[PDB]
């Protein structure tokens, strides 16, 4: 196997093609499915793996009841290959209630945060066996990415950040080779809270769009150089802003320097990159709750400040239906680089009171040259049909 | 023209107190940030204090952290430093610098930088 | 916090010579953040290039600047009468100590 480099150009998107949906809550009601949350799409060079920060327990359990708390002990990355259910067959690759994982071409590096709140610790586990570990640094909850994570010549690089969720927090850029934490460069720039970031390839560097929950309602930018590792930090220029709770069309707005300061008390995990001038965004249609979920490109939103001019809108999601963490993946192609997002479709408690659990779905598009049509891919499980 | 006129200055006891007001004119003042810098005689430049285009993000440099204070008036373009507890290492020229940012589609990342600065105004503290 | 350390904290050239200043960060800085200031005995300082590559707009093709990550250069070429002044490196939009370099003063050589 030789090292994944990402040198190919970006494939051209005129749009985003369904490929791949688990169906995980459907499938719940009539089988040992895995209580999931805050999933992913990660993919080696010969195929995609579904990952998902599991709960510890199936849905048809006495212990998916009261399953939203983010951070557990029991918490596991689950990982499988994109489009099985998350079964009892599946591989819990290490404890984490935040994760990041990445193929570099030779090997899975999978990075776990677990533990205490004050004083988790992150392992770094390469080639199944833990490389390195590194504790809390600014002795909050320290996270990752929740994405798949960017390995460039075997240069693997992942964002973990440690302090307030609702202020200044302490963001490092981690630099890994081969599970080994080769440098660490503290986030430089614009932005002024980076998490949970949905990192791709832009050779030679890294892009990642990531989410602010202290001012923004507009996704930071953080742009990873492998080599020299400097970090750059900026904002989405586009004025249609991604981030939810957010300001409706009209009024919302990004200057590409700092937070808008419009509803960004909060956040959810999103994904954005550029065409060119241009930027191709994915968003919940709900301004408020993360409800529905729209993908469109902005003329001019990643260069001009403030752009508005949106374009191939599509409905991934419809208003009706949840929503929630959405990121961005890169597919090496024949001739090109293609980005694919995926969507997490949240059911269950904190919105839904008819059942004690809160699991997800996934669905899957790619982006595509060609044409497409329209649709709607929700969970599709009727929360009244499932076990309480 | 874009233009900053920094004002105040003058002859002032330590421990004392002043405010520096840079006027800009030429430009969009809420849509820029300011900064201070200042250079001791026969020492090179310091940067000071840095304010956003709604005042909600400011830093200050150690020497001057809990004594000066930035603030701005963008209906009056007027960017103001309140100096508080001044000693003699607070005799040097003010200068106030406007930040721009360079979008270089090459790299794609927004460059950051100061560029319009004032011809300053001269802090002696004595 | 990036400090940056001019290395010729004084140099002696003469005109129509080529000028090579350098300034190391402390840590891995971008070139977005990184600016040359050439500031007169009596005057206020001057912008020449921003994003450690990129001239300012006005000045004259003479200066050149690159470098990245920890290393960057200010590259004077067929120096002019008008080019012997002190030069600041500036780390400015990084991290929030936006501090200036130490300074170098380019003098004429006899
Ligand atoms: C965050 O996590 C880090 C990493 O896990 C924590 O750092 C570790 O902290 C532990 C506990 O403080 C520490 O282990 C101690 O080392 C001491 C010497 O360095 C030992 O003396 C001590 O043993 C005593 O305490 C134990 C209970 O903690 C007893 O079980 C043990 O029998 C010992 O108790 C006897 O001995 C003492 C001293 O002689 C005596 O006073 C007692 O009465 C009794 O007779 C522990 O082994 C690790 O060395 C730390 N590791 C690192 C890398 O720093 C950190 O504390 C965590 N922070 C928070 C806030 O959670
Ligand atoms: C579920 O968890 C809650 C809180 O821990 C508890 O009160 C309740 O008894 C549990 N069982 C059911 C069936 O709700
Ligand atoms: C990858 O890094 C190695 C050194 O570790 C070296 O071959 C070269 O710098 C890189 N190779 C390519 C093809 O970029
Ligand atoms: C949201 O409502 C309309 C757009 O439908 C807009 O005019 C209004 O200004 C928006 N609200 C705020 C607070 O700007």
């Amino acid at each position: 196997a030789e090292y994944r480099n990402w040198s190919k150009p970006q494939c051209n998107i005129t749009g985003f093609a369904p490929f791949s949906k688990d169906n995980s809550i459907r499938l719940s009601a009539g089988g040992d499915i895995w209580v999931t949350r805050e999933p992913y799409v990660s993919c080696d060079p010969d195929k995609c793996y579904q990952f998902a920060l599991g709960q510890g327990t199936t849905l048809n359990n006495g212990h998916s009841n009261d399953t939203v708390h983010d951070r557990t002990p029991y918490r596991t990355l689950l990982m499988n290959e994109l489009g099985v259910p998350f079964h009892l067959g599946t591989k819990q690759v290490c404890i984490a209630w935040s994760s990041s994982s990445c193929h570099d071409g030779k090997a899975w590096l999978h990075v776990c945060v677990t533990g205490d709140d004050e004083n988790a610790t992150a392992s770094f586990i390469y080639n199944g066996r833990l490389v390195d570990s590194i504790g809390s640094w600014s002795k909050k909850i320290l996270r990752t990415q929740e994405s798949e994570c960017v390995c460039i010549n075997g240069t693997c690089t992942v964002v973990m950040t440690d302090g307030s969720a609702s202020g200044k927090a302490d963001t490092k850029i981690l630099f890994i080779e081969e599970g080994k934490i080769v440098h660490t460069s503290p986030l430089s720039g614009s932005a002024q809270h980076v998490e949970e970031c949905s990192c791709y390839p832009r050779y030679p560097g890294v892009r990642c769009v990531c989410r602010d929950n202290w001012k923004g309602s507009n996704r930071p930018i953080v742009d990873i150089n492998v080599k020299d590792y400097s970090i750059v930090s900026s904002y989405v220029c586009s004025g249609l802003v991604g981030d939810t709770p957010r300001k409706n069309d009209s009024s919302s707005s990004s200057h590409c320097l700092d937070p808008n300061n419009e509803e960004g008390g909060h956040g959810v995990k999103g994904w954005a990159f550029d065409d060119g001038n241009d930027v191709w965004m994915g968003r919940t249609i709900s301004e408020k709750l993360r409800s529905g979920y729209e993908t469109f490109k902005v003329i001019e939103g990643w260069s001009k400040p403030n752009s508005k001019l949106q374009i191939n809108r599509q409905v991934i999601v419809d208003r009706g239906n949840r929503s929630g963490y959405s990121g961005i993946f890169s597919v090496e192609g024949k001739s090109c680089i293609n980005r694919c997002f995926y969507v997490e479709l949240i059911r269950g408690r904190k919105q839904e009171t008819e059942v004690l659990w809160t699991s997800n779905s996934i669905v899957v598009f790619c982006g595509t040259s060609g044409t497409y049509g329209t649709g709607s891919w929700p969970d599709g499980a009727d929360i009244n049909l499932m076990p309480i | 023209e874009v233009q900053l006129v920094e004002s105040g200055g003058g002859l002032v006891l330590p421990g004392r107190s002043l405010r520096l007001s840079c006027v800009a004119s030429g430009f969009d003042f809420s849509s820029f940030e300011m900064n201070w810098v200042r250079q001791a005689p026969g020492t090179g430049l310091e940067w000071l204090s840095y304010i956003s285009g709604n005042g909600d993000t400011i830093y200050y440099a150690e020497s001057v952290k809990g004594r000066f204070t930035i603030s701005r008036d963008n209906a009056k373009n007027s960017l103001y430093l309140q100096m508080n507890g001044l000693r003699a290492e607070d005799t040097a020229t003010y200068y106030c610098a406007r930040q721009r940012s360079v979008y270089s589609t090459s790299r794609s990342n927004w460059s950051v930088f100061l560029d319009d600065w004032g011809q300053g105004t001269l802090v002696t503290v004595s | 916090e990036i400090v940056l350390t001019q290395s010729p904290g004084t140099l002696s050239l003469s005109p129509g010579e080529s000028a090579t200043l350098s300034c190391r960060a402390s840590q891995s800085l971008a070139p977005n953040y990184l600016a040359w200031f050439q500031q007169q005995p009596g005057q206020a300082p001057r912008l020449l290039i921003y994003g450690a590559s990129s001239r300012a707009a006005g000045i004259p093709d003479r200066f050149s600047g690159s470098g990245s990550g920890t290393d960057f250069t200010l590259t004077i070429t067929r120096l002019e009468p008008e080019d012997f002044a002190v030069y600041y490196c500036q780390q400015y939009g990084g991290s929030p100590p936006y501090t200036f370099g130490q300074g170098t003063k380019v003098e004429i050589k006899r």
